[PDB]
This record gives C-alpha cells, sequence and structure tokens, in this order.
C-alpha cells in the first residue's frame, strides 16, 4: 500500500546535471525522511543522502562533494534528487528509499537508470548467428542474433514475436571500447526444424525508438 | 565511515540445506541496547527487499526460514532451509551513524552437480563483414559451476585484448550457466587468416577443449 | 481519538509523532528518522572535544512531546552555555558571549511556546525561558 | 613444481567403502582447488569431485553424487576422497590434480600418477 514511483531513465553527457523524482503515496509523507541510494550495475549499494520533508533539512554522503541536492514538494508528496557535474562513474540505477521506525529501508522505488557517457543515442545493428555443424550437438542446433553497437541500455530481444521462449539465453550487454553496447541472444532448437521452421529475433531499443526483425537461417 | 565486509562473496547451497552469510562491521553498530544492522535481498531487475531489521527481527511477510543473529561488530543471516526462490544477492546495512553504508553483497546460488560446457562457434555474418568488422562468437552452453576460461586462437596464435565475454544468471530450470565470448577483428584481419578457435577450460574438464572453424566452410 | 492518536479533522485517527531534530550541531542522533513514534527513543552523541549537556536519551510521549531536557554538544568556549536547539526549532546565532542573542522559530507547522529571543546575560545565563515546539494537535 | 601422490587403492567388494588420499609436496595447496578424476580402461578420463579452498565448497559429478565425499587437511597438505556404496563401474585408476587457477577455471597443470581401485567380489570370502 506504500508505493514509491520514480521518474524514467535518463541519458546524459559528462558535465551535465540530472534530476530524478520520487512520488510517495500510501502514508503520511511528513512522517518520514526520504533517502536516496544508487547502485552501479553489478556493484554494491551507496547511500547518497536524505531529506526531512517537515523541514527540508538534508544530510549527504561527503563522497559526493556537494554535487547532490535533495528537495521536496510536499503538496504532491514528491522528493527530488539533483546530481550535477556528472561523470561516467555516476552511471547507475538510482533509488529513493524510505525508512521505517527501525531506520531500515522498508520501502524502495523501482529504480531510475541514469547513463552518463560521451556517446550519443544510437539503435543497434542486428546480425545473425547462423546454425551450422559447428553449433550442433545431438539432434539440437544453436542459433542466435548479435545485437551490436547501441546506446544506451537497455535492449529487449524476443524470438518469433515471443512465440519461442524455451532454451533462450540472452546475455548481459558488454560495453565496448567505442562506448557502445553489444549483446547476443541464442536459442537451441531441434536440428530437424531448420528446414521448415523460420526463426526471427525481434530486437526493441526504446531509447532510440528502433525495432529490428532479423531472420536467422542456416548458411 | 563504517565498512561492512560480508563473507563469502558467493556461495552455492543445495535446496533444503542451511545457508549462512556473515557481515563484519569495522565499527560497532550497537547503541542504546539495539544493534542497528539490517539485511536485504535483491534479485535482478528489482530494488532490494528488507528481510531482517535490528539484526534479529523478521519483517512482516518474510518467511520464518530466515533469521538473523549477532551483536556489536559480528552478524549472521541464516536461511534454515534453502528454497529456489531464495537464490539472490544479500546485503547487510548499518544505521548506526551517517553515512549509512552497505556490505558488498553475497550472491547465493543453487548448488548442483558439475557439468562441463557444450562449446559452439559462429563465424561472422556476411552482412557484418560488408561494414568492415568481424565478430566471432564462442558459446559455452549449460555448464556448472560458473567459473571458466575461454582463450581465442587465430591460425593457432593466442589472442589477447580483442575479446569480451558475458555470463547468464543461473538457469531457472537446470541451474546451469551459459557464457558467450566475442572476438572482434577488422574485416581485413579476418580475411587474412584461416582457422578461428576458442579453447575452453573448466574444472569439470580433464583437458581444455577446442572448437574451431575454417573460414569459408573449410 | 484515543491516547497517542490525533484526528485528521478537528474531531481517520492518525498516530502521534514527536518532531525530529532539524539539526544537531557537533554531534549525531540515533535512529535518524523524519519523525518518531510514541514510545520511541532518540540518543544523542557528541563529537570529539564537546560536552554533552541535557538528556542523552529522550523518549517520545503520547502527546507528541519529548521527555527529558534538550541535548546539546557544547565545547564550552562561551560566556553563556550553548543554549541548544529544542527539537522542532531553528536557532539563528552562533555566538554565546556577553550580550550576544539567539532567536528561535518552530519549523514545519509546530506551535512555539516560550521565549522567541534570548540574550546572554553578564552572569553566564540566557534571558527568559527555553522555547518548546508543540504539535498543532494537543 | 608441485608433486602429487595418491594412495589408498586396493580391492574392495561391491557395496564397500574406501578412502583415498592425495598428498602434495613442494608448494602449500591451501590456496588451490584439488580435484579427483578417474579413468577406467578403454574410457576417457572422468571428473569425480573438486574440493575448492576451505569455505568455497565441494562439487561432484552426477555419477558419484551422494556416494563419494571429498575433503581436505590443509595442515597436512593432503586431500581425501571417501567412497561409499561402491559399484563395479567405479573400478578405475583414480587421479588427483591441482587447479593452478586460484579463480577456479580448472587449469590442471599437475597430476599424480594415480591409484588403482578395483570393485569386485573375486578376492573376498
Ligand atoms: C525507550 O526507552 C525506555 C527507557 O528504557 C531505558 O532507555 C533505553 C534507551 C534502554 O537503555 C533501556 O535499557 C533503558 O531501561 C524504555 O522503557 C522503552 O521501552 C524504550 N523504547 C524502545 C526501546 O522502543
Ligand atoms: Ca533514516
Ligand atoms: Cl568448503
Amino acid at each position: 500500500e506504500v508505493q514509491l514511483v520514480q521518474s524514467g531513465a535518463e541519458v546524459k553527457k559528462p558535465g551535465a546535471s540530472v534530476k530524478v523524482s520520487c512520488k510517495a503515496s500510501g502514508y503520511t509523507f511528513t512522517d518520514y525522511n526520504m533517502d536516496w541510494v544508487r547502485q552501479a550495475t553489478g556493484q554494491g549499494l551507496e547511500w547518497i543522502g536524505d531529506i526531512n520533508p517537515n523541514y527540508e533539512s538534508t544530510g549527504y554522503n561527503q563522497k559526493f562533494k556537494g554535487r547532490a541536492t535533495m528537495t521536496v514538494d510536499k503538496s504532491i508528496s514528491t522528493a527530488y534528487m539533483e546530481l550535477s557535474s556528472l561523470r561516467s562513474e555516476d552511471t547507475a540505477v538510482y533509488y529513493c528509499a524510505r525508512e521505517d521506525d527501525h531506520d531500515a529501508f522498508a520501502y524502495w522505488g523501482q529504480g531510475t537508470l541514469v547513463t552518463v557517457s560521451s556517446a550519443s543515442t544510437k539503435g543497434p545493428s542486428v546480425f545473425p548467428l547462423a546454425p551450422s555443424s559447428k553449433s550442433t550437438s545431438g539432434g539440437t542446433a544453436a542459433l542466435g542474433c548479435l545485437v551490436k553497437d547501441y546506446f544506451p541500455e537497455p535492449v529487449t530481444v524476443s524470438w518469433n514475436s515471443g512465440a519461442l521462449t524455451s532454451g533462450v539465453h540472452t546475455f548481459p550487454a558488454v560495453l565496448q571500447s567505442s562506448g557502445l553496447y553489444s549483446l547476443s541472444s541464442v536459442v537451441t532448437v531441434p536440428s530437424s526444424s531448420l528446414g521448415t521452421q523460420t526463426y526471427i529475433c525481434n530486437v526493441n531499443h526504446k531509447p532510440s525508438n528502433t525495432k529490428v526483425d532479423k531472420k536467422v537461417e542456416p548458411k | 565511515d563504517n565498512v561492512l565486509t560480508q563473507s563469502p562473496d558467493s556461495l552455492a547451497v543445495s535446496l533444503g540445506e542451511r545457508a549462512t552469510i556473515s557481515c563484519r562491521a569495522s565499527k560497532s553498530v550497537r547503541t542504546s541496547g539495539y544493534n542497528y544492522m539490517h539485511w536485504y535481498q535483491q534479485k535482478p531487475g528489482q530494488p532490494p527487499k528488507l528481510l531482517i531489521y535490528l539484526a534479529s527481527n523478521l519483517k512482516s511477510g518474510v518467511p520464518d526460514r530466515f533469521s538473523g543473529s549477532g551483536s556489536g561488530t559480528d552478524f549472521t543471516l541464516t536461511i534454515s532451509s534453502l528454497q529456489a526462490e531464495d537464490a539472490a544477492t544479500y546485503y547487510c546495512q548499518h544505521s548506526r551513524e551517517l553515512p549509512y553504508t552497505f556490505g558488498q553483497g553475497t550472491k547465493l546460488e543453487i548448488k548442483r552437480t558439475v557439468a562441463a560446457p557444450s562449446v559452439f562457434i559462429f563465424p561472422p555474418s556476411d552482412e557484418q563483414l560488408k561494414s568492415g568488422t568481424a565478430s566471432v562468437v564462442c558459446l559455452l552452453n549449460n555448464f556448472y559451476p560458473r567459473e571458466a576460461k575461454v582463450q581465442w586462437k587465430v591460425d593457432n596464435a593466442l589472442q589477447s585484448g580483442n575479446s569480451q565475454e558475458s555470463v547468464t544468471e543461473q538457469d531457472s530450470k537446470d541451474s546451469t550457466y551459459s557464457l558467450s565470448s566475442t572476438l572482434t577483428l577488422s574485416k581485413a584481419d579476418y580475411e587474412k587468416h584461416k582457422v578461428y578457435a576458442c579453447e575452453v577450460t573448466h574444472q569439470g574438464l580433464s583437458s581444455p577443449v577446442t572448437k574451431s572453424f575454417n573460414r569459408g566452410e573449410c | 481519538c484515543p491516547q497517542g492518536l490525533y484526528p485528521s479533522p478537528a474531531s481517520v485517527c492518525k498516530p502521534v509523532r514527536c518532531p525530529a531534530p532539524v539539526s544537531f550541531e557537533n554531534g549525531i542522533y540515533t535512529p535518524r528518522l523524519g519523525s518518531y513514534p510514541v514510545g520511541g527513543n532518540v540518543s544523542f552523541e557528541c563529537e570529539d572535544g564537546f560536552i554533552l549537556r541535557g538528556s542523552p536519551v529522550r523518549q517520545c510521549r503520547p502527546n507528541g512531546m519529548w521527555d527529558g531536557e534538550t541535548a546539546v554538544c557544547d565545547n564550552g568556549a562561551g560566556h553563556c552555555p550553548n543554549p541548544g536547539i529544542s527539537l522542532g526549532a531553528v536557532r539563528t546565532g552562533f555566538r554565546f558571549g556577553h550580550g550576544d542573542k539567539v532567536r528561535y522559530r518552530c519549523s514545519s507547522n509546530l506551535v512555539l511556546t516560550g521565549s522567541s529571543e534570548r540574550e546572554c546575560q553578564g552572569n553566564g545565563v540566557w534571558s527568559g525561558t527555553e522555547p518548546i515546539c508543540r504539535q498543532p494537535y494537543s | 613444481q608441485v608433486q602429487l601422490q595418491e594412495s589408498g587403492g586396493g580391492l574392495v567388494q561391491p557395496g564397500g567403502s574406501l578412502r583415498l588420499s592425495c598428498a602434495a609436496s613442494g608448494r602449500t595447496i591451501s590456496r588451490y582447488a584439488m580435484s579427483w578424476f578417474r579413468q577406467a580402461p578403454g574410457k576417457e578420463r572422468e571428473f569425480v569431485a573438486v574440493a575448492r579452498r576451505s569455505g568455497d565448497g565441494a562439487f561432484y559429478a552426477d555419477s558419484v553424487q551422494g556416494r563419494f565425499t571429498v575433503s581436505r587437511d590443509d595442515a597436512k597438505n593432503t586431500v581425501y576422497l571417501q567412497m561409499n556404496s561402491l559399484k563395479p563401474e567405479d573400478t578405475a585408476v583414480y587421479y588427483c590434480a591441482i587447479d593452478s587457477d586460484t579463480f577456479y577455471s580448472g587449469s590442471y597443470d599437475y597430476w599424480g600418477q594415480g591409484t588403482q581401485v578395483t570393485v569386485s567380489s573375486e578376492h573376498h570370502h
């Protein structure tokens, strides 16, 4: 019944600023501080600071060097976190989190991805990973799609418009030295299906508003 | 600042068995008769979820196979009977002082028997090659435990610095991992060489295995 | 509403909460919450070089008021003692020599009771009384 | 340059129990995983078990799960394989190997010469 709803994903150049919002409902907004925590992807959790809505008084982690500014708008039960002078190391998921009376974070927003990079938004190139004798074992064959050179995260990959789900492995993206992301999605199918059944990977990159369907067939 | 160190960094536990995770704070979190240490669970795609508050108190709606103990600088989280839904990363956190800080996380996975990887390889597509780049992909499917080494060879010369790899999370059905390694070359370098190979090492293999192709069918 | 709750209208019955510190100079307090439940405790600690005067542990009572005396971390280098900041209040003035003054105001929607202004008298004492921020209810 | 030596092989009946040991010299093995493999005649070498560093767990092949137990005595620079509920198909030369990779990728660079385990009724009365 308590809910914390955050604003959507952001993409920023180094030096810019970002302001994330956190709408609270289901409790008396002024009973509790609102806290902010971030998590770099794959890494641990780091507390940023808090704000008391009664006073608009704040506390911050010294490590952010005054770059973080927290505010509230009590009339709409919303807290804001502004982080300025952004660097690539500020790429992270940012959470608003609310204490209970034990000072534990009992309630969490869904998270907001902030990507900080000199790269610009770009949709992927999609290439087939064709099945062959080199991807066959027993009566099964692996095939896939290579989803290369997109920015920012995330991409979604489906197979046969979602009609194929068993045996799919979609790998985490890797960040290339170009600053663009790449990932692969693979699926294992019966070798006997490759002549009759079409296999199509559906790639959706909402940040660039790109959709790419690629038919993967044997060489 | 208080530094929280969790151990182990990761552990594999069989379903139904006890799992114990430790958290050691560099400074005591005990004041006023309470231990200000809390524990959280996190799964991919989701925020952390509070499980245990003030070291030993179960949050409402958390199953009672979870428990916490300890005082001062020493704490433990125990799952008395591990279930498949308990595979996750667990974090401790103190609320003794500012800055609030978290442990580094302990990844709890489901233990199974060892399985060596099935190794597959994919040449670059003709479409990609037109654009001036060649990606060669080596796939290790359905192996356990997670640790593996992939080495690329081009015409039997070991490569370095031109590959990247990625690993899936534990499969929900057979509790295995899969891994992709991608070798990136220029078109010109790809067309200068014949044999592309990925050599795979894993604790379930007595010797490394090599999967390779010869550019252009053979 | 019964004891320890206040009505949302003038008359749902919401729980009373005691005010958090707006700030606590040269020390900390634990747990650090936006507001405190009835029966809850807040414990104060001072940085190095400071004296903790007042009550180091205070309990939130059912009428929204803390028991004990206002905690303060006072280094002691002043003609008068550090007057502290009553929980709920803001204080302007960071000098405690003879003649220096401090003014108080209740933040949020709390009701101020006591002396809004005090002066450091010659005998090492503050003028008037200490302000106390009451909840609007009760 | 690590030297490994297995011992404990012998003739055991079906359903019986046997404990192998593998002693290391020339290096302290406490930092390294130690694995057992086996090879029956006419078959390829099969993984049996691995004892990672103390606290990092032991892992087993399907064929021996529940019946075999690997353990280590870091003070003695020795690892052990306790075998129960033995079957004729467990007959093999048993080998220990050290994983040189402290990150556990299975870089098995040093091996013992092996010890024979024969599961048979032929020499039990
Ligand atoms: C708040 O404190 C009340 C007084 O108890 C004394 O102070 C606390 C901080 C402890 O030191 C305790 O051992 C002392 O006797 C308690 O009666 C009351 O239950 C406390 N409320 C809590 C702990 O939620
Ligand atoms: Ca708090
Ligand atoms: Cl162990």
